[PDB]
């Protein structure tokens, strides 16, 4: 019992607010406009800025990683590198944003070692989600060390939560992933922009769901229809 | 032993290095034993412990103060021991001195290891209000050769700012490519002076490049002043009046 | 924001080359400012006094490379002002008609469509 | 020869300057053909047809830039065409008098001689 800091009513009321909310944004639940985590949005737009595209071969993984450190995200080395790991997986992660070069895991359950022994890129996918991201598209922001400037949100070219769902944590709230067929939701976004009532049933005539990284079969389209409800 | 370096080092454990107090914790501690600060029992209930150190001399202005937000951080304004101590004795002579009269006395942030601070306006808002920020330009020079190749010479990174992520973000803003005239960056030193020449090629005015460095790099940096800290329970933003107050009126309880 | 981006590029670019085609106009009065002028900002303020001119129509003139006084790049100037025009136009009709917004959306999302999409590999049972 | 390669860069440079100046002193008749013109090939064949230009002159003319069709710009071309025009006259005295060719000669050799000179360090006996 050493603190005895006694006058702290508003002041525990906005710090735990503050810490919810670094909680809720930062390790948890992503975001609607473009279903990724800010880590992975970090993620993306670091390999942006240092240009790693499919035209040049795979880079160093520890050095985007040392990037995102010394610019847009000082948490811990092996979660970025986590994420890294989880969104360069075929079976892992539905469309692989990133494409590795290297071991990273299996469908038994293998992680890699580290973030200097293998490599990577972004794939085709990551630079439809940066095309068009220098021209006024989505509003910067100065992060943590005031010089660097990151984005908001990524402007999307596809809707990534139905492509790729989102993992929760609860601190009483965590969330799932609906991961979808990409045709279908296209196809889905089109009728839905064209008709402003289609009902669900109609888009469930579009969307069937659940289209897996590896494949299954799905039990009950009561469930389903309950689910998109 | 070795702890560590400005370019970022640590010590291995505590098992490999030694350690002692220095002239100044003899200092913070003398005339402790002697009814001067109530003491408390700990978590063993057997050894006492001190509330709260008697201080000789106010060790907030001296080292600053790091915070961890929750919600709520604070910020490092170090200053000069003896202008500190003269502003302590013309607080304690005349109860209202303005604190334009206490920027007389003070002038602000005293670095470990010196820098250049722009901004004196952000100084008198900071030790006003308590929320503030100031401008931190390294001590740089321009040195024209005579060959023609000009020389920026950089002696004071700010605070708490590595040498070595600078040097590398520098020869990154080369190959970045976004602006050119950098020939080249001489780090002269092992552990001994802190002087390093960075070249501007020929044909080239090296405050141009001086000022796109100061835009870009961690070396002309900003740097907040927020003097939030704990006084009667309670964490407050407090002022540079209202801590030499404090600290006066806690000297006054040491004395009686 | 895109398509107002585009128009801020495309409109600034045509302000230049307006400039530049106010220049065009009459070369002579220009010149002759020019030969009675002593520094460049009492070039520019005169030519923006007279032609009611920008700050950067004013320093596209005195920047403008003599070998660009021809009717030979007259016409390459008139001919890319007309085709800026006219591309301002194509995104005013973008930015005025939502229609055109969807179908943008309906086309980049059809060339995603057939540049990534497989089907199932989970089959919907019963 | 450092001398007439020195006199040859100085006047090739001094042509160049000259051309522009001819370009300076008949600034209407340049833009009359410019807008006349229709090629640039047609643009610097008119010029030399009817100034009695180089080639090396009117590609000079044909990418002066119009900044530079200023009183406070004819002075500094003038000022550096007459400097440039002296250190003609200056190489042209070097290269008709031996004596000052003797001159270099002994300058530059007791520039290496401070450079550089130490005595001996054998002794002449006897």
């Amino acid at each position: 019992k050493n603190l005895v800091n006694v006058n702290l009513t508003k002041e525990m009321k906005a710090s735990f607010i503050d810490y919810a909310m670094s909680v809720i944004v930062a390790r948890a639940l992503p975001d609607v406009r473009d279903g990724l985590k800010p880590v992975h949005r970090r993620i993306l737009y670091g390999m942006n800025e240092l240009g790693v595209t499919p035209d040049k071969p795979h880079k160093k993984s520890a050095r985007i990683t040392g990037d995102v450190m010394g610019k847009y995200h000082p948490h811990g080395d092996s979660s970025i590198y986590e994420a890294m790991v989880r969104m360069a997986q075929w079976w892992s992660y539905r469309y692989m944003l990133v494409d590795g070069h290297g071991n990273f895991g299996s469908m038994d359950g293998d992680s890699a070692a580290a973030q200097r022994y293998t490599e990577a890129r972004m794939s085709k996918i990551a630079l439809e989600m940066l095309r068009d991201i220098n021209k006024n598209t989505v509003d910067f922001v100065d992060n943590y060390d005031a010089n660097e400037r990151e984005p908001l949100v990524l402007p999307a070219r596809f809707p990534n939560l139905l492509v790729n769902g989102a993992t929760g944590i609860a601190v009483g709230m965590a969330t799932n992933i609906p991961p979808h067929n990409l045709g279908e939701t296209i196809d889905a976004v089109k009728l839905v922009m064209d008709n402003p009532e289609v009902t669900t049933k109609d888009l469930m005539e579009v969307l069937p769901g659940p289209d897996f990284p590896t494949g299954a079969l799905v039990m009950g389209k009561s469930g389903i229809h309950k689910a998109y409800e | 032993g070795n702890f560590g370096s400005m370019d970022g080092d640590s010590a291995a454990a505590q098992r490999y290095t030694e350690a002692r107090m220095s002239k100044i914790a003899l200092e913070m501690l003398r005339d402790i034993n002697k009814n001067t600060v109530d003491f408390v029992d700990n978590y063993d209930a057997n050894e006492r412990e001190p509330l709260v150190l008697p201080a000789r001399f106010p060790n907030l202005l001296v080292n600053g103060a790091t915070g961890i937000a929750v919600g709520m951080a604070t910020n490092i304004p170090p200053h000069n021991l003896g202008e500190t101590i003269d502003a302590v004795k013309l607080v304690m002579d005349n109860p209202e001195v303005t604190t334009k009269d206490l920027m007389e006395v003070l002038p602000g942030p005293d670095f470990p290891t010196g820098a250049l601070v722009m901004g004196k306006s952000g100084i008198h808002k900071a030790y006003e209000t308590g929320k503030g920020s100031i401008v931190l330009r390294s001590r740089t020079e321009i040195e024209t050769t005579k060959t023609g190749r000009e020389r920026i010479v950089v002696t004071e990174f700010p605070y708490m700012v590595n040498k070595t992520k600078v040097h590398e973000h520098i020869v990154r803003l080369v190959q970045e490519k976004r602006i050119e005239g950098i020939t080249a960056v001489r780090d002269e030193s092992n552990r001994e002076g802190v002087r390093f020449v960075i070249e501007v090629k020929r044909d080239a005015s090296a405050n141009v490049i001086l000022n796109n460095l100061f835009k870009m790099t961690q070396m002309q940096t900003n740097f907040g002043f927020n003097m939030l800290a704990i006084q009667n329970g309670i964490p407050k933003i407090l002022s540079l009046r209202q801590i030499l107050d404090a600290y006066i009126e806690h000297q006054k309880e040491v004395v009686v | 924001r895109r398509t107002r981006f585009d128009k801020e590029k495309a409109e600034a670019r045509a302000h230049i080359l307006e400039g530049l085609l106010i220049a065009l106009d009459h070369i002579d009065e220009v010149i002759r400012i020019i030969r009675a002028s002593e520094t460049d900002a009492e070039a520019q303020a005169e030519l923006m006094s007279k032609f009611k001119l920008s700050e950067r129509q004013s320093q596209a003139i005195l920047d403008m490379r003599l070998r660009r006084l021809t009717g030979l790049e007259r016409d390459k100037i008139q001919s890319e002002y007309d085709d800026l025009l006219a591309l301002i136009a194509d995104l005013a009709d973008i930015l005025a008609k939502p229609e055109r917004v969807s179908q943008i959306i309906k086309d980049e999302l059809d060339e995603v469509k057939r540049k990534f999409s497989d089907k199932r590999r989970t089959e919907l049972m019963v």
